[PDB]
RNA sequence: UUUGCUCCACACAAUAUAGAUGGAUACGAAUAAGGCGUCCUUGUGGCGUCGCUGAACCAUAGCAGGCUACGAAUUGCAAUGUCAUUUUGCGUGGGGAUAAAUCAUUUGUAUACGACUUAGA
RNA sequence: AGAACUGGCGAUGCGGGAUGAACCGAACGUAGAGUUAAGGUGCCGGAAUACACGCUCAUCAGACACCACAAAAGGUGUUAG
RNA sequence: GGCCAGCAUCAGUUUUGGUGGCAGGAUAAAUCCAUAGGAAUGUAGCUUGCCUCGGUAAGUAUUAUAGCCUGUG
């Protein structure tokens, strides 16, 4: 029989160990790990490496991240501190193009007028070689 | 090099009003680029000009300017309130004013 | 309430392939090919195996959960219609007037027609669908067989032949005349 | 920020698009709303057809040519929706509705211009998945529009030219990106990358 | 509201016939100390011959959560007044704290039965100690081993009014 | 009677803006799905990668922007400090084209009156 | 139709209830600034296409009390008990 | 010698941010650490048709090559 090509969607899905990125509140922009699922609408997060407290948060304030790591259901803050640095989540995340495009946003937002002038000069120098190469 | 501007363009939305009563002494300005009352707090006290045309060339030119300033922040979405020397003439509802940076704190 | 994950499963027999992408399913097998478009119900299909296919609805809350079994049964019917085929036998019941039924070739489709249905002069036609083969029976001479792959097309073509031979303005308890279905089954068995 | 805003009105909700248009066009923005025959509207098709046949009843009794004029085009149904949200009986509302142009399909001025999307009016983001909705082209054809086939014959003729423009532009960007990587290693790029760029 | 849990001790005013009366204790979910005292006298007048003027309140203490970062199944026994009579009910909630389970009790009792705050008495809030006595399906479906589920439709928030590409809902 | 008219080039003078002062920057379709790149037993294919906002991309330095391949000060501590686009007329030179309609008379396929429909160098 | 107490209209503008003598807020010299009431914040229309938990899809849904009509009796429609 | 503006230092009324110190409560409750006990949405290990270094199978086993809960300090 020929391979039945049945493929729909590889969702990032909320489970115990799923890393999330908080987008609202006091700790917006920080990584945390889902500890256990309270209901369909809210989970319990704890990210102890970045300084997030152990919270019960909705799934509206967080954004799911494609990387996960194995930790037991209903762990504590010390156990999540252990398993986070074991799986090296802050190093798997910083290699991704998501975190690079976030750091690029925060880098461009903190440029002075001199550091934008330098960008103008260097970009002119780059396009002078690129448009000569493509022609 | 092609640009020269030192202002932020905004629109004259409406007079300060209730429903069915308007107060022509205070205008509402939508500064383009502003979204919240915090970071609408940056533009408080800055000058606004409304530049328009006429036909009587008075004092050497045909364009004229109504000056005013930003006074406070309006509700929740980066609209601000402004007061002018002579008030804006209500045909400019939806017309470009220019918010300068003349009293600066940077 | 709302559920968490409702799941059904569809077994695919040997020689059959089921190509699903963006909720258009295509079943290919021994009798031929069938194609269904399930693009109105939000539901996921996973190739868990070459032998069976998982179907699942997340949340849903008793409406998706009832449409899921309908999706599973439609995919199973369009699998059975290609592994096995579909076959509907119909019988003529007439008290007095012989229902002369022929299969004519008009300008378009192969229409079939009835004549002398309770002595009418109106020649009642049925346009047939493009997946159904119509034959007559050898031993009994009051039977007509409609066979194909799509059970919906075959059953509707069998129903359209009893929706035209309907007695009007009489007593339907008294007048039991018309074409009626007798056997619903498969052609390979 | 653009002078004229071209809105690709496919898969937008009617009264959620019309509110944003009637606020922007009163603030002073020139808006053209292109491809109006693919507008969505919530509620099932027979519900919206019964609402339009309820609208068809309301005409002036003593002389019907004075009454509410029931326009049947999709662009004019969206225009009725926007005109109910603009104060169209004053000079300000009359001048605000002159900044608006609504078309079915995409006319040749706006064939070669960038189209935008209003996300707070999209059917995908706003309706629950599983709800029934109505397409304005099918509703207009059911209530008596005549040119559904014409704007569908003139649409794929445009889509052929657009999809054969996009292949040339895609090959141009692949020829740009195959040679722009030759400069991304050098000192100018390693100095630009520290600035975010 | 932003509910808190209060511990209100109260007492009848001492007389000569008894210069050491009984102390009565209530646990009251309420928004502040003022309406907590109001609810204390309201519930004590249903049980004993004592009014506000015929009594005093000995202490109010806010009870914090013992372990506010532990997911708990809470059985809530609760009576309420509908538009025809009074009914008792028993609901199971799955929250981390008592003042967060009482809030989503008061939400769904006002959503599903149209019962306002003035119609609802909370008889008992008790933690179900083990995963065998939880008997409602909407909590029992969350106590499965290795639970995981996706969120199929992601609606990204729109910061500005015009977008220049058709948004994808993928997660 | 090239005193009339039209089109062009710029030399100017008048009036009005529902409101220009870096760029309206182009696939289509789906959203319980897609975009891009590569390979290929070209398929409802395999693998990689991306989204998580356009907070992008492109242009962007030069007396309102010069000369060469030195200048800008004294618009005096701010006073839009004027640069855009339709209408219109005049002047110069440089081409180009040579008409009908209405009234009056008449017809009656029309008609209260106008209007309609006919005819007449 | 006839009474009892209070408040009001008559004699009274103003903000709200689209509009209304009586309802809600609040009673008035002429202006400026600030803050609010009753009511609201998609657009007309000044102000969150806010946030949080649920319910409902109606082939005449439903949406600010007075208030501008609604019952008895049914529906394994859906949800909770 | 005045009228129209701009800035500074003030005065009255007000509006909107940044930041410091102190006090209270179960002298916050938590987290964290130490100790004792416990169980399962049962972790190693041990039985267990083939067999994925005991994984699918389903028992045993309360920390073991993960952890959790409760009490006490």
């Amino acid at each position: 029989s020929t391979d039945s090509i049945v493929k729909a969607s590889n969702w990032r899905l909320v489970e115990v160990g799923r890393v999330v990125l908080i987008k609202k509140g006091q700790s917006a922009g920080k990584l945390a790990a889902i500890v256990e699922i309270i209901d369909q609408k809210k989970v319990l997060i704890d990210g102890p490496k970045a300084g997030v407290p152990r919270q019960a948060i909705n799934l509206g304030q967080v954004v799911l991240t494609p990387l996960t790591f194995a930790l037991p259901r209903g762990a504590r803050t010390a156990t999540v501190s252990k398993k986070w640095a074991a799986a090296a989540v802050c190093e798997k995340w910083a290699a991704s193009s998501w975190a690079k495009k976030i750091a690029q946003r925060e880098r461009r937002a903190a440029l002075t007028d001199f550091e934008r002038f330098q960008v103008m000069v260097l970009r002119k120098q780059k396009r002078y070689t690129v448009k000569k190469a493509l022609a | 090099a092609e640009s020269h501007r030192l202002y932020v363009k905004g629109k004259h939305l409406s007079y300060q009003r209730s429903k069915r009563v308007n107060n022509p002494n205070v205008s509402l300005i939508k500064i383009e680029g502003v979204a919240t009352p915090q970071d609408a707090q940056f533009y408080l006290g800055k000058r606004i000009a409304y530049v328009y045309r006429a036909s009587k060339e008075v004092r050497g030119s045909k364009i004229r300017v109504m000056w005013g300033k930003v006074t406070r922040t309006h509700g929740n979405s980066g609209v601000v309130r402004a007061t002018f020397r002579n008030n804006l003439p209500a045909k400019t509802f939806g017309a470009s004013v220019r918010i300068f940076l003349y009293p600066s704190n940077i | 309430m709302k559920y968490i994950q409702t799941e059904q499963q569809i077994e695919v027999p040997e020689g059959v392939t089921v190509s699903i992408k963006s909720r258009i399913v295509k079943v290919v097998g021994p009798r031929g090919t069938l194609t269904k478009n399930l693009k109105h119900i939000d539901v996921t299909f996973t190739k868990v195996n070459n032998q069976l296919i998982k179907v699942a609805v997340h949340n849903g809350g008793r409406k998706h959960v009832a449409a899921l079994r309908t999706v599973k049964s439609l995919v199973d019917n369009m699998i059975t219609g290609v592994t096995k085929g579909y076959k509907y036998k119909m019988r003529y019941v007439y008290a007095h007037f012989p229902i002369n039924v022929n299969i004519v070739e008009k300008d378009g489709a192969k229409f079939i027609e009835v004549r002398n249905f309770l002595g009418d002069k109106k020649i009642r036609n049925v346009p047939v669908r493009d997946g159904v083969t119509i034959e007559f029976s050898t031993n009994v001479k009051d039977e007509i067989v409609l066979s194909g792959n799509s059970v919906e097309d075959v059953s509707q073509n069998a129903a359209d032949l009893q929706q035209i031979c309907r007695v009007r303005n009489k007593d339907i308890r008294k007048f039991l005349d018309g074409i009626y279905v007798s056997h619903k089954g498969f052609i390979t068995e | 920020s653009q002078p004229v805003v071209v809105i690709d009105a496919k898969d937008h909700l009617l009264g959620r698009l019309a509110s944003t248009i009637a606020k922007q066009v009163l603030n002073g923005q020139k808006i053209v709303v292109v491809r109006a025959e693919a507008l969505n509207i919530s509620g099932e098709f027979f519900r919206n057809k019964l609402k339009y046949h309820d609208f068809l009843r309301k005409a002036t009794a003593f002389n019907k040519t004075r009454g509410p004029f029931h326009f049947r085009a999709p662009s004019r149904i969206l225009y009725k929706a926007i005109r109910g949200m603009v104060s169209h009986k004053t000079a300000r509302g009359k001048a605000a509705l002159e900044r608006l142009k609504i078309f079915e399909g995409i006319p040749p001025p706006y064939d070669k211009k960038k189209r935008v999307v209003v996300p707070q009016a999209l059917r995908v983001l706003r309706l629950k998945p599983g709800r029934k909705y109505t397409t304005l082209g099918k509703l207009s054809t059911s209530v008596g529009w005549k040119y559904e086939d014409v704007v569908a014959k003139l649409e794929d003729k445009r889509k052929v030219r657009s999809a054969e423009y996009y292949a040339k532009k895609r090959a141009f960007t692949k020829k740009v990106s195959s040679a722009s990587a030759a400069a991304s290693e050098s000192d100018v790029a390693k100095q630009l990358a520290s600035f975010g760029y | 509201a932003h509910f808190k849990e209060y511990q209100v001790i109260g007492r009848r005013l001492p007389t000569e016939s008894v210069p050491e009366p009984k102390l009565f204790r209530m646990r009251i979910f309420a928004s502040n100390e003022v309406i907590a005292k109001s609810r204390y006298w309201y519930f004590l007048q249903k049980l004993h011959k004592v009014k506000k003027a015929s009594g005093e309140i000995v202490s109010i203490n806010q009870i914090n959560e013992a372990h506010p970062t532990k997911v708990k199944n809470f059985g809530v026994w609760v009576r309420y007044d509908s538009r025809s009579g009074t009914h008792n009910m028993y609901k199971e909630i799955r929250d981390v704290s008592r003042v967060a389970a009482v809030e989503t009790l008061y939400q769904d009792m006002a959503a599903r039965h149209r019962a306002r705050f003035r119609s609802i008495h909370i008889l008992k809030v008790a933690e179900i100690e083990k995963t065998a006595d939880v008997k409602r399906q909407y909590v029992k479906q969350f106590l499965t081993k290795d639970l995981k589920f996706p969120l199929p439709h992601r609606v990204q928030k729109s910061t500005k009014t015009f977008s220049y590409k058709r948004p994808s809902t993928f997660y």
